[PDB]
């Protein structure tokens, strides 16, 4: 939402709807001025916020000699309802297997 | 600590005390015709075995720490493999009189 001003009193505009038309249109609320509406949002918030996941250390990795993989519940195209995965947390790892 | 509880045992305490009262000055008059004390060289560890501690800040401890990065609750693995650490190093000043 940006905002939208007179240009007779350059104050800020009010949206006003009359279903004379089926239209909308934003309004000055302090001389008496009017123009029609080009957007169509009224309001936008964006509201806010613009690791907690179980890890285990007794299992090989691929590239670095760890016992590192962190597990979490995924579903993935080619796999089927609860699967697990294995990628270390090293950044070494790259890479994603099965069991 | 054996011995002392067997004498208290077996012939009460006024023995255990005296069993004390004669060893104590036993041993410090053994220590004094030999003396006891310290050093430089006990100090200082050895520059090779130096070189060998410094090459494990940075290939078990720096990895580790680029862990501690978003890792918050690993502290007590923190402390495992700085005891690791701690351990090995005591080892070395062992070897002194
Ligand atoms: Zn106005
Ligand atoms: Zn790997």
């Amino acid at each position: 939402s940006t905002m939208k001003f007179c240009r007779e009193c350059n104050n800020i505009l009010y949206p006003k709807e009359d279903r004379e038309q089926s239209i909308l249109l934003y309004a000055c609320r302090n001389c008496d001025h009017q123009e029609a509406a080009d957007d169509n949002c009224v309001y936008r918030n964006e509201v806010h916020h613009s690791p907690t996941l179980p890890r285990t250390k007794a299992v090989r990795c691929a590239k670095c000699q760890h016992g590192e993989a962190v597990f979490f519940q995924a579903t993935a195209r080619g796999e089927e309802g609860m699967t697990l995965f294995f990628v270390c947390c090293n950044p070494n790892c790259g890479h994603r297997w099965r069991e | 600590n054996g011995i002392v509880t067997g004498i208290m045992v077996e012939k009460g305490p006024k023995e255990a005390l005296a069993f004390f009262d004669s060893l104590q000055p036993l041993l410090m008059e053994h220590l004094d015709p030999q003396g006891f004390s310290l050093s430089l060289e006990d100090l200082s560890m050895s520059r090779e075995d130096m070189g060998v501690i410094h090459n494990l800040i940075v290939r078990e401890i720096s990895p580790m720490v680029s862990r501690l990065r978003l890792s918050y609750e690993d502290e007590l693995q923190l402390e495992n493999s700085i005891q690791k650490v701690k351990e090995v190093a005591a080892n070395f000043m062992l070897k002194s009189y």
